[PDB]
């Protein structure tokens, strides 16, 4: 299987990641409007399947602790989200044996969108007005299978999103977590067991969004 | 197979953003028969090895864009709407307007009864966009129709760059380049949002702290940036000099120089003459009346033959070194911490971490970009560059003063000499007193020191080669009468960007060249601007999309039934529909390739300016007119090739060819041959060159800047040179100074991190920047003395950085003089008692013309916002996410309300001082509900004030 590792103690808030997934995909872009935050779009949506959350924390001194998170499906090992539309039409989600990727086909439609979204711990799942179906994250399974990063892995400069073979990623993590321990003391790796999106946090998870982690 | 990409022609552009310079790889319909299909990162490039920010990622949006232009369009005076019409309308049309403005209004000479050949009734903006062969056809269009009012972006971060860095190093440019970051062991930004505003970058940034580097932010806001390094520092806006001022001292006091480079590579063994002194804020040879200083005052004891004395001891009292110790002593930790508002803990902090890059075996960067470097911002960069000198971390790995460029190729258009001082090569313009060639180069000072290489010394080759570019069949003599002169007796600054928005103002221009610009948004204060325009009988556009400044007459607030402006809008077509280099920050010029073709009848620049001056000089061939020769007998058949602009003939003619057969340097040339670097050029006519430092560039061998070949030796790939990647001028030295990282011997003062290395008769690694034996030259060839300038006595401020305060309003009280404002140099209505500032984010481009117009970017920042404490949010009763009017004497405008401990208070003489922060990326054009300019809000009293201007700040219910 592949695994996302991505280490949040280097992220920029460039958005690059977000502009590119909507680029490979030419998904459409949002009618968004500025609230006080440069948040933008606030959530996922049917058209926006990554967004970089924005969160301030305040510090001792100068400055603030700006906490950045790039979110997307976390492809679980045991996804809940199968096992839930599995109970209304078996198909609409699928798992990939090749690369682990958890796929909504068209078949989301069918099933009931609403409590498919309950059963994903991290709230993953959209549902679109219209047509019904599920969209979210998809590995880019497309680039994947080709031999090729996802857009948001190739567009990433600052080395925050990196892809592989789960064991070498897993490989990363640990000795990654190492050496930022000695920039971010309290940094941790999030549900490095059941998913295959590996967060490095520099702090409690919870503080970058509330489904963080499990 | 993937479906999206497989059918698609596959080619390689360069990003039409900043000037990183990130690889690009364009995928195009129908084998390249049709549009583009998809645009993503270059994994192959050594920049950004297929890493995109959202602004290059989004470029498959900017392109495949059904808001863009799509035809010329015409406005006739007063007209209410655009007329659609032809190329051969708009640029006969425009042919005509240029040629009844020229006739109307060319001098031959001017009062004083010196030949100038010029007009002063058409000016010209732009442009950094443009690639570096129409960036160089442009000028010479331009100054072949005798224009002197000739701009574009680099105006604003030239006049401090490139004089501070020309004064301490002898060239202006970045010293070292992208990659080279990831070699040093502390990164001083200051005055730079790199991580928003050149975000790939910080691929190398945090590669630096993996290898044990500590990155310092120094910045009045906690940014992107400041999140992701080991050391915020706050500083209070204007604060730079004080801060610097300290670490130079800090450096003296506990001998945390590099001695031996110092003593061998700077300026410190220079005896200064009796007549310097410093008192009470000013510099010996102050005019009080006049407001100036009489520079001869700071010149150096010179020895029996014309050289500057040395003390090589160091011990001299009038030794720059000890003079420098003098002149720092009032900095100290106290006063600095006073007025910069930066704990005396975190200046010291900042101060060890960054004077421990002294050690001849650790080297520390300085990165800024536009920062605040007003009328002591050249001063700043001269301290900076000076830090870097006692350190010895100028011409090493991971060292330099890399002042980060804005655009794509504002390099490459300074290089082209679209400044109203330069010709190509930083040649400067002839003023009235200039008469005669010989006059001309006799102006370039000599050196009688041995070891002083004095590079300029072969300008007469460059000005002679440049002229038989133009005009290969007259004598150079002959033709530099061609070319038009500034006057001697005026102002260089009358020439400049805010010069031409005055005179625009006072009706003094018939026609304005908008080429690549939004002056309507991009000027400072807005709505003079707007209104200034309206007094132009003739404008012309050459952008992407129909904007704010070719539709300046249907703006807020106007008429256009009374605006009589004549504009015609010309739509260029964006960069991956051309073929062409762009000139990166690190001064690699990189070649591009068409993937595309030209969406609807958009042309390449080149095509649009080689078509208008056809028909202009059609006209003249026709009717005559006002001085015709220039025109006439400008050689543009070399710059086409099938009835077309040739980037690839107009780069050859760049780099330059013999004019016939020539023996230079003791080595037989052929003619037609292309000329293989500027050491080969000639002043006697033998040799062409458009820009000598493009001589090596495209040479026999064929175009180095298409060249894409990783091949490192291990001491190149250790401090990733690639010297097999494109080009970088001069001659390939990837790093400026690199004489300057080995000893008299030749060995590295790092050999981990080697740049150059004497080897076996060789220098190995980079290519020296200055031919020669290990010491038996000194390392600054383009200086004439030959050494890095600690002491600067060619600044009109004086030849050592002082604080004078460039924040007015707020502050009364300087801790280190007498003098409080600078004394070579607003009105401060306490209805304005707030400090606005204007800042970039990541996502929007310039003026927004080009972002506001790509979904995805509009999506992440729909509307101009105003950043604000929340110390100032509880004082105004405003809550995040609130609509606010700002205002200042100059306008008003509404935006969003962010509430943010990211801004803090400033603590200036015992008072809280509030900031205002706003995007100037916003226009009326575009998006709904986006926003218009902050520059509504900015004031025009050569160069614009846009990080310091009063404002207030009222929630709107
Ligand atoms: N995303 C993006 N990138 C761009 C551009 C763009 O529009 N958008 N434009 C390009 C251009 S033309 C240029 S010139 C560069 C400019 O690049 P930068 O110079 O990075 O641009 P700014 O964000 O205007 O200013 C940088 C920082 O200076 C800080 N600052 C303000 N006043 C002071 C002061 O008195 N002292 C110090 N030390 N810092 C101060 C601001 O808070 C800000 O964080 O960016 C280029 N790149
Ligand atoms: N308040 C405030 N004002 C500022 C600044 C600030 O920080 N604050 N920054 C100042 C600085 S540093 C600068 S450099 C200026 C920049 O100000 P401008 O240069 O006037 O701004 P833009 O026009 O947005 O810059 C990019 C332009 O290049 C055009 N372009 C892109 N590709 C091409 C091409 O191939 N051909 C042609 N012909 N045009 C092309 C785009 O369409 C767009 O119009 O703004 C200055 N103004
Ligand atoms: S994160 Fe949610 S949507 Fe994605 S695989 Fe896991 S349960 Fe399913
Ligand atoms: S992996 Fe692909 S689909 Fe998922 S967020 Fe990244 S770019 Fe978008
Ligand atoms: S591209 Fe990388 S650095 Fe930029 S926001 Fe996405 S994850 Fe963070
Ligand atoms: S905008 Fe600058 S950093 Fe971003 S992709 Fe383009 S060149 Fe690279
Ligand atoms: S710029
Ligand atoms: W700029």
């Amino acid at each position: 299987g592949k695994m996302f590792f991505v280490d949040l103690s280097r992220c920029t808030a460039c958005r690059g990641c977000q502009i590119a997934c909507k680029q490979w995909k030419n998904l459409p872009a949002e009618e968004t409007r500025n609230t006080g935050s440069h948040q933008n779009p606030p959530d996922l949506s049917y058209v926006t399947l990554k967004t970089v959350r924005f969160t301030e924390k305040s510090r001792k001194g100068p400055g603030i602790d700006w906490l950045f998170f790039p979110e997307q499906c976390r492809h679980c090992v045991e996804p809940p989200c199968k096992g839930q539309a599995d109970v209304d039409l078996e198909g609409a989600v699928v798992k990939d044996e090749t690369t682990g990727a958890v796929l909504f086909t068209e078949l989301t439609a069918k099933v009931d969108g609403e409590s498919v979204r309950s059963a994903c711990p991290y709230d993953i799942p959209r549902i679109d007005p219209v047509t019904k179906r599920l969209s979210k994250c998809d590995m880019c399974n497309d680039r994947v299978q080709n031999g090729l990063l996802p857009a948001c892995v190739k567009t990433c400069p600052t080395g925050t999103m990196n892809f592989g073979d789960e064991q070498e990623m897993l490989a990363l993590a640990e000795k990654r977590l190492a050496e930022v321990k000695k920039t971010y003391p309290g940094a941790v790796l999030g549900d490095p067991n059941d998913v295959r999106v590996v967060y490095l946090f520099t702090r409690d998870p919870k503080d970058f969004y509330e489904h963080a982690v499990a | 197979e993937l479906q999206k990409l497989q059918w698609a022609k596959q080619t390689t552009s360069i990003c039409c953003y900043c000037a990183v310079g990130c690889g690009l790889i364009v995928h195009t319909a129908k084998d390249g028969q049709g549009r583009a299909v998809n645009v993503e990162g270059d994994p192959d490039h050594p920049i950004n090895e297929g890493s995109l920010c959202p602004k290059g990622a989004s470029i498959f949006q900017l392109g495949e864009n059904d808001q863009r232009g799509t035809q010329p369009l015409y406005r006739a005076p007063f007209s209410d709407t655009w007329k659609p019409v032809t190329w051969d309308f708009a640029l006969t049309e425009i042919a005509k307007r240029i040629k009844k403005t020229r006739d109307a209004s060319f001098t031959e000479k001017n009062a004083a009864g010196d030949l100038v050949n010029r007009t002063e009734a058409i000016a010209s903006f732009g442009s950094a966009a443009m690639d570096n062969e129409e960036c160089w056809a442009y000028g010479n269009i331009l100054r072949s129709l005798g224009l002197v009012y000739i701009e574009h972006q680099a105006r604003i971060x030239h006049s401090p760059t490139v004089p501070a860095l020309a004064e301490s190093f002898g060239r202006g440019a970045m010293t070292n380049h992208w990659n080279d970051l990831a070699n040093s062991d502390c990164i001083l930004i200051m005055g730079s949002n790199a991580a928003e505003n050149h975000p790939i970058a910080f691929k190398w940034v945090l590669r630096a702290k993996d290898k044990g580097a500590t990155l310092i932010h120094v910045d009045p806001r906690f940014t992107r940036t400041s999140a992701r390094c080991d050391v915020y520092a706050p500083i209070r806006s204007g604060a730079d000099i004080p801060f610097l001022g300290g670490l130079i001292k800090y450096i003296l006091d506990n001998k945390l120089y590099f001695t031996d480079y110092v003593r061998e590579y700077t300026n410190a063994s220079l005896i200064v003459g009796e007549k310097f002194s410093f008192k009470d804020g000013l510099f010996s040879g102050y005019d009080a009346a006049n407001k100036k200083y009489d520079k001869s005052m700071w010149a150096f004891e010179l020895d029996a033959n014309g050289v500057p004395k040395r003390d090589p001891a160091l011990k001299h009292p009038r030794c720059v070194i000890n003079l420098l110790k003098k002149h720092y002593e009032r900095y100290n930790l106290d006063k600095v911490a006073a007025i910069t508002g930066t704990s005396k803990e975190q200046l010291q902090q900042v101060y060890k971490a960054y004077a421990a890059t002294g050690k001849p075996d650790k080297a520390g960067t300085i990165m800024y970009a536009m920062g605040w470097t007003h009328s002591v911002g050249v001063q700043n960069i001269r301290a900076m560059a000076m830090i870097q000198l006692l350190l010895g971390n100028i011409g090493v790995a991971g060292g330099g003063v890399n002042a980060l460029r804005g655009e794509s190729n504002v390099q490459g258009s300074t290089d082209q000499g679209l400044l109203a001082h330069i010709w190509p090569g930083y040649n400067p313009v002839p003023n009235s007193k200039a008469a005669t060639l010989e006059l001309y180069n006799a102006a370039t000072p000599q050196s009688k020191d041995p070891m002083s290489v004095n590079w300029w010394q072969n300008r007469p080759k460059y000005v002679a080669s440049y002229l038989k570019a133009l005009y290969p069949d007259e004598e150079p003599a002959a033709a530099y009468d061609y070319l038009p002169r500034i006057d001697a007796g005026r102002k260089l600054t009358d020439y400049f960007w805010l010069n031409i928005f005055e005179k625009m103002d006072k009706g003094e221009f018939k026609g304005l060249f908008a080429w690549g610009m939004n002056p309507a948004c991009g000027g400072a204060n807005a709505n003079k601007n707007r209104k200034a325009m309206g007094k132009l009988e003739w404008l012309v556009n050459v952008n992407l999309f129909e904007n704010e400044t070719s539709s300046f007459w249907k703006g807020p607030g106007m008429n256009p039934a009374e605006i009589g402006t004549e504009v015609f809008f010309l739509p260029c077509c964006v960069s991956i529909e051309k073929e062409g280099s762009v000139a990166n920050s690190g001064r690699w010029m990189q070649w591009r390739y068409r993937g595309p073709k030209p969406y609807a009848e958009t042309k390449p620049d080149g095509d649009i300016m080689l078509d208008m001056f056809k028909k202009v000089r059609e006209l003249y061939a026709k009717e005559g007119g006002a001085y015709p020769a220039p025109i006439a007998k400008l050689n543009i058949a070399d710059w086409e090739e099938h009835n077309e602009f040739s980037p690839t003939k107009v780069a050859k003619l760049m780099n330059g060819y013999f004019l016939k057969d020539t023996e230079v340097g003791g080595k037989q040339f052929k003619k037609g041959q292309q000329v293989p670097s500027f050491a080969f050029l000639t002043a006697d006519g033998s040799t062409c060159s458009g820009n000598w430092l493009h001589a090596g560039s495209f040479t026999d061998a064929g175009n180095l800047m298409a060249r894409r070949d990783k091949t490192q030796t291990p001491e190149q790939a250790r401090i990733g040179l690639f010297p097999n990647w494109s080009f970088c001028w001069p001659v390939n030295r990837r790093i400026l100074y690199n004489r300057a990282s080995v000893d008299k011997t030749g060995k590295p003062w790092n050999p981990a991190k080697a740049v150059i290395e004497w080897k076996d008769g060789k220098w190995v690694g980079d290519v020296v920047d200055g031919g020669g034996d290990p010491g038996t030259k000194h390392p600054f060839i383009m200086q004439t003395h030959g050494f890095g300038a600690l002491y600067g006595p060619g600044r009109e401020e004086g030849p050592f950085p002082e604080h004078y305060e460039p924040l007015e309003c707020p502050v009364s009280k300087n801790p280190f003089s007498k003098q409080l404002h600078n004394p070579v140099a607003a009105v401060c209505d306490p209805r304005y008692p707030f400090i606005g500032t204007t800042y970039r984010v990541t996502e929007h481009w310039q003026t927004g013309l080009m972002t506001r117009r790509c979904a995805w970017l509009v999506e992440a920042e729909p509307q101009i916002f105003c950043e604000i404490s929340k110390e100032l949010a509880k004082l105004r009763g405003i809550g995040n996410g609130d609509t606010v009017k700002v205002s200042s004497l100059r306008g008003a405008l509404e935006a969003v309300a962010i509430v943010t401990e990211r801004i803090r208070p400033f603590k200036i003489e015992g008072v809280d001082v509030h900031m205002v922060g706003l995007p100037w990326h916003y226009g009326w054009m575009v998006p709904k509900n986006g926003g218009d300019t902050a520059n509504l809000l900015t004031p025009s009293a050569g160069i614009p004030e846009t990080k310091a201007f009063m404002v207030d700040v009222r929630k709107v219910w």
